[PDB]
RNA sequence: AUCAACUUAGAACUGGUACGGACAAGGGGAAUCUGACUGUCUAAUUAAAACAUAGCAUUGCGAUGGCCAGAAAGUGGUGUUGACGCAAUGUGAUU
RNA sequence: GGACAUGGGUUAGUCGAUCCUAAGAGAUAGGGAAGCUCCGUAUGAAAGGCACGAUUUUUCGUGCCUAUCGAAAGGGAAUCCGGUUAAUAUUCCGGAACCAGAAGGUGGAAUCAACACGGCAACGUAAAUGAAGUUGGAGACGUCGGCGGGAGCCCUGGGAAGAGUUCUCUUUUCUUUUUAACAAACCACACCCUGAAAUCGGUUUAUCCGGAGCUAGGGUAUGGUGUUUGGAAGAGUUCAGCGGCUGAAUCCGGUGCGCUCUCGACGGCCCUUGAAAAUCCAACGGAAGUG
C-alpha cells in the first residue's frame, strides 16, 4: 500500500527526511525523521574525535559532561595523537629557546 | 593496448580535433598523475584543485601549492634557485 | 577460571570479560556466579551462560564480596572505605552504603548460619554489624552495628587484612599483618 | 639507560598528559602483568599555582598546595627530558605490591604529596613544578 | 515504558506518593504482569509464579487503587 | 552429507517449417552542396547554411587607469579584480 | 448536482508560521537635489557595554573591548499508537511519551591532602566547581559510478481460521496471520598496545596499504530503520456462538544482480571545487570560594 507525508510539506527536502513503520493497526505509514548528528572533529588535523556520540547540535546539551568530552588535556577538542604533538613540539621548542638564549647570553 | 595513440583522451571520441585533443593528452596525464610527496616521499600526492596538491599519507596530509597541471613548474624551480643563490650572496 | 575437578579440566566460562575481576563467588541457592570486577557486580547464570543481574556499585574500587545463605543478600567491601549492601531483589543500586571505616577496607565476610557479619580493614578496627533479613517483602532487612573490635596493631600500613565466621557460633577469626590471630568470641 | 631513578620525563598518553613526573623506578625488561618496558613514575596533577609577594602567608600556603599522582607508565608514552630531580626519602616506597594494594598506593601518594611540597617551599626543581603550556 | 526487574523498587514506587493507580494483567502463557501507573512513567514488573504475584499484590499498600484485567 | 538460487551450453522428440507467433521493434547504400561537433532563436506561417561555441588573432589599459553608469552627489559596476586579468572587437574545431 | 435554500462544521507546548540568515530590499550618519526624493548601510558618527571600591575633599572615581525586513521547499527544541465525527484531527478521546524553561526539596557523590578514580594506552565511569579572555567543533553542504548493511514492499515453505471451485483433477486457489513514538540492556572503518616484515606480504567488484611499524595476537571508539524485553494485547484483524455479552486464533520459518527509501566504505569528474546566520557543545586559561 502506499503512503503520504505527515506534514504539509511536500517536495522531499533534507528536512524532509521519512521512514516506513508498520503500526499495530497493521498500516504502512511514514514517520517524518530528522537528520543524522555529527561526531565532533579534531580542531588541528580534522579526524572526527573518539568517545563522543553522533549528535544534533542541541542535542549535545542534553548529555553529561564526562559524555561529551575525553578526560584528556584538550580532550575533546583535539584527538589524541594531535595531543602528543602538541605536548611534545612544546617541549623541544622550549629547550630550544632556552639553549639560544644560553647561546646568546655569553 | 587497448588504444594506440589516443590514450586518456578516448573519452573524448572524434572530437575537437587532432591536434587540439593531443596537448590535452599531455596536459591530462600530467594533471590525473600521482606524485611523489616532498614531505613524506609516499607517492600520494594528487591534485585537488587547479594549484593545488594534496598528500592523502596517513600521518602527512599536507597540501601543496603548485601547477595547474604539474606539482613543480619550471617557472617555480627556475624561481626558487635563482632567489637561493641571490640571498647567499646577500 | 573455572575448574571440573570430576573431569579433572578447566576452561573460562567468558567469551569476553569487560574489566579487572577482582573476586569471584558461588551462589548458594540458584547456580549463580558473582564476578567482582572493579566497579560492578555481575551476576551470571553458568548453565545457559548468560548474564544475570549488573550491580552498580557507585565505588571506584570494590575489594571483596561476600553471599547470604538466603542469596538474595551480598556485601560489598571496598577499597573506598565502603561497606555496601546489595538486596538483589530491592534495587539494583547498594542498599546501604556505610562509611564507619577510617582506612581501605580489605574483606567482609557473613556468618553463614547467623545474622552476624563483619568488615575487616588496614586500620585495624574490624566492624562487628548484625544484618537481620525476613524473606517478608514489607520487611526490608536490618542492618545495625553491634561491635567495634579494636587494639590491633598496623604494620606498614596492613591492618586486618582477612576475617573468617565460624561455621556454628559468632567467633571471629581475625588475621592481621604482623602474624597475629585473634579470636572474638 | 636515560631513562633512569630520579630523571624528569614527560607523559604524553593519558590522562595525564604533558604533566612533568620523576622515574621512580625503571622496569625496562619487562613484567608478566606488564610485557613491555614500563616504568613507575610520581608526578603533578594539579601544578601549585603562581604566588606574589604581595600574597599573604595564607594564600600562600593555599596556592602552594600540590595534588600528586603515581602512575606506571610506558617508556613510548613518556618523554624523557636533560633535567633530574633528587628523590630524596623517595628510593624505596614502590613496588608491585604498593600497587596491588591501594593502601600503600595510598600511602605513596600521601608521602609524594608531603616530599613534592617540602620541594616547592625549598625553591629547588623550579621547571619541574612550573606547568607546561601546550 | 520502564521494566522494573526489583519486587522491592517496585513497591516502593507504589508506595511513593506520584503513583496513582496500579493495574493486574494475567496473560494466557501464565505470567502476572503488574504494571503501576506513575507521574511520568508506567513501571511494569513480570513475575512468573502465582504465589509470589499473589503475596505481591496483598503487599501493596491498601491506599492505592488496583485494578483487575483491563 | 543435506540446503538454496536462474544463468548459459549440448542432446533428442515434436507441430499445416511454425518460432522476437499479439505487443514491442533500425530500411540500407554510392555520392555532391553546406555548418566541424553538443547546444540556441523568430511563443502564433521561416529550426536553417542563421546565432553560439571551442580554437585563432587583434585592440585598449599598470589603478592619479581602460570600459560602463548617474540630474548631481563624500555615487555605482567590472572589482573579494591586477595582464595566465578585465574591457572592446573580427573570424569560427583539426589539417 | 461544485446549482438553490436553511443549518452545521476547521480544537496543537510537539505540524507550519513565528525564530535564523541567503540573494536582495532598507531607515539612521552623512552628501546631493528647486523639489518629488536620490545616493548611502560601521560610511569622514561622541553609533555601548562591563567589573571593582568600608563611601570618593558625603558634587564618582579606577580599570577592561554592525538597525530592520527578507525562505509555509534552506537552517531549525520536542508525539506516537488505537479510536471517534454526517463533516475535524500527528490537534478531539483513551493510553503512552517527549522538549524547553523555573524554583527550592529528597537521595547519592566530591570536599580540612578544597576541586573523583581506573587503564601501559586508545579511553571509561552515576556524579567529578571553573569568571574574564581566547580558540576549536557541530549547524555546514556538488556530481556521477558501482559495492556492502538495514527497514518497508515483493517472492516463498509449513500451521491455523474462514471463503472459491469440484462431471473429473488439484494434501489447493484466495483472504487473514499486525506491533508505533519512547525507555532499557546488548551488538566490529578510525585508533591504541605487543611485535619487527624480502622467499615481501595483506587485500578490493574496483590496487590501494606498510620500517612514518605490514601481516598477525589483544584491545578502544562510534550503536540503529538490528536484537531481547517494556510500550503490548487489554489494541487492531480474522472466525465461531449468545441476547450488548461469551469463546477461540493471531504461529513457525526460508530467499534475492529484486524494487523504494536510507546508511556505510570507497571510486571518478572539474581553468566548475559545490551558502550563510541563529543556535548548541567542548577546550586552553585559572578569577574566585560548620560550611
Amino acid at each position: 500500500q502506499r503512503v503520504t507525508y505527515r506534514r504539509r510539506l511536500a517536495y522531499n527536502t533534507r528536512s524532509n527526511r521519512t521512514r516506513i513503520i508498520k503500526t499495530p493497526g497493521n498500516n504502512i505509514r511514514y514517520l517524518h525523521i530528522k537528520k543524522l548528528g555529527t561526531i565532533p572533529r579534531c580542531g588541528d588535523t580534522g579526524v572526527p574525535l573518539q568517545g563522543i556520540p553522533a549528535l544534533r547540535p542541541r542535542e549535545f546539551a542534553r548529555l553529561s559532561h564526562n559524555k561529551k568530552t575525553v578526560q584528556r588535556a584538550y580532550g575533546g577538542c583535539l584527538s589524541a595523537n594531535a595531543v602528543k604533538d602538541r605536548i611534545v613540539r612544546a617541549f623541544l621548542i622550549e629547550e630550544q629557546k632556552i639553549v639560544k638564549q644560553k647561546l646568546k647570553q655569553l | 593496448k587497448r588504444t594506440k595513440k589516443v590514450g586518456v583522451t578516448g573519452k573524448y571520441g572524434v572530437r575537437y580535433g587532432a591536434s587540439l585533443r593531443r596537448d590535452v593528452r599531455k596536459i591530462e596525464v600530467q594533471q590525473h598523475s600521482r606524485y611523489q610527496c616532498p614531505f613524506c616521499g609516499r607517492n600520494t600526492v594528487k591534485r585537488t584543485a587547479a594549484g593545488i596538491w594534496c598528500c592523502n599519507g596517513k600521518g602527512c596530509k599536507k597540501v601543496l601549492a603548485g601547477g595547474a597541471w604539474t606539482v613543480t613548474t619550471a617557472a617555480a624551480t627556475s624561481a626558487r634557485s635563482t632567489i637561493r643563490r641571490l640571498r647567499e650572496m646577500v | 577460571l573455572i575448574h571440573q575437578l570430576s573431569r579433572g579440566a578447566s576452561q573460562s566460562p567468558f567469551s569476553k570479560s569487560k574489566g579487572s575481576v577482582q573476586a569471584v563467588t558461588f551462589h548458594p541457592t540458584m547456580p549463580y556466579l558473582l564476578v567482582a570486577t572493579q566497579r560492578y557486580v555481575r551476576i551470571y547464570n553458568l548453565v545457559k551462560q548468560e548474564l544475570v543481574k549488573t550491580l552498580l556499585t557507585g565505588v571506584k574500587w570494590v575489594s571483596s564480596l561476600s553471599v547470604h545463605s538466603s542469596g538474595d543478600h551480598v556485601i560489598i567491601g571496598s577499597y573506598d572505605k565502603r561497606l555496601c549492601w546489595f538486596d538483589l531483589d530491592f534495587s539494583s543500586k547498594p542498599y546501604k552504603n556505610l562509611r564507619y571505616h577510617s582506612r581501605a577496607l580489605r574483606d567482609v565476610s557473613y556468618h553463614p548460619s547467623l545474622p552476624l557479619f563483619c568488615s575487616g580493614s588496614d586500620d585495624g578496627d574490624v566492624q562487628v554489624f548484625h544484618g537481620r533479613v525476613y524473606s517478608d517483602l514489607l520487611a526490608n532487612p536490618l542492618i545495625v552495628p553491634l561491635k567495634i573490635l579494636r587494639n590491633h596493631k598496623v604494620v606498614d600500613n596492613v591492618g586486618v587484612l582477612s576475617t573468617c565466621w565460624h561455621p556454628k557460633e559468632a567467633w571471629l577469626f581475625s588475621a592481621g599483618a604482623g602474624g597475629e590471630i585473634r579470636m572474638w568470641t | 639507560k636515560i631513562l633512569k631513578p630520579g630523571k624528569v620525563a614527560l607523559i604524553t598518553r593519558g590522562r595525564f598528559a604533558g604533566k612533568k613526573v620523576v622515574i621512580l623506578q625503571a622496569i625496562d625488561q619487562g613484567s608478566k602483568s606488564h610485557p613491555f618496558g614500563h616504568a613507575v613514575v610520581a608526578g603533578v596533577e594539579r601544578y601549585p599555582l603562581k604566588v606574589t609577594k604581595s600574597m599573604g602567608a595564607k594564600r600562600i600556603a593555599r596556592r602552594s598546595r600540590v595534588k600528586p599522582f603515581i602512575k606506571v607508565v610506558n617508556y613510548n608514552h613518556l618523554m624523557p627530558t636533560r633535567y633530574a630531580l633528587e628523590l630524596d626519602n623517595l628510593k624505596g616506597l614502590i613496588t608491585a605490591d604498593t600497587f596491588k594494594e591501594p593502601t600503600q598506593r595510598s600511602a605513596a601518594r600521601k608521602t609524594v604529596k608531603k616530599t613534592f611540597e617540602e620541594k616547592y617551599q625549598s625553591g629547588k626543581s623550579a621547571w619541574f613544578f612550573t606547568p607546561l603550556r601546550f | 515504558p520502564r521494566q522494573i526487574s526489583d519486587i522491592k523498587q517496585f513497591l516502593e514506587i507504589a508506595r511513593r506518593k506520584d503513583a496513582t493507580s496500579a493495574r493486574i494483567k494475567k496473560n494466557t502463557n501464565k505470567d502476572v504482569k503488574f504494571k503501576l501507573r506513575c507521574s511520568k512513567y508506567l513501571y511494569t514488573l513480570v513475575v512468573a509464579d502465582a504465589k509470589k504475584a499473589e503475596k505481591l499484590r496483598q503487599s501493596l499498600p491498601p491506599d492505592l487503587t488496583v485494578t483487575e484485567v483491563g
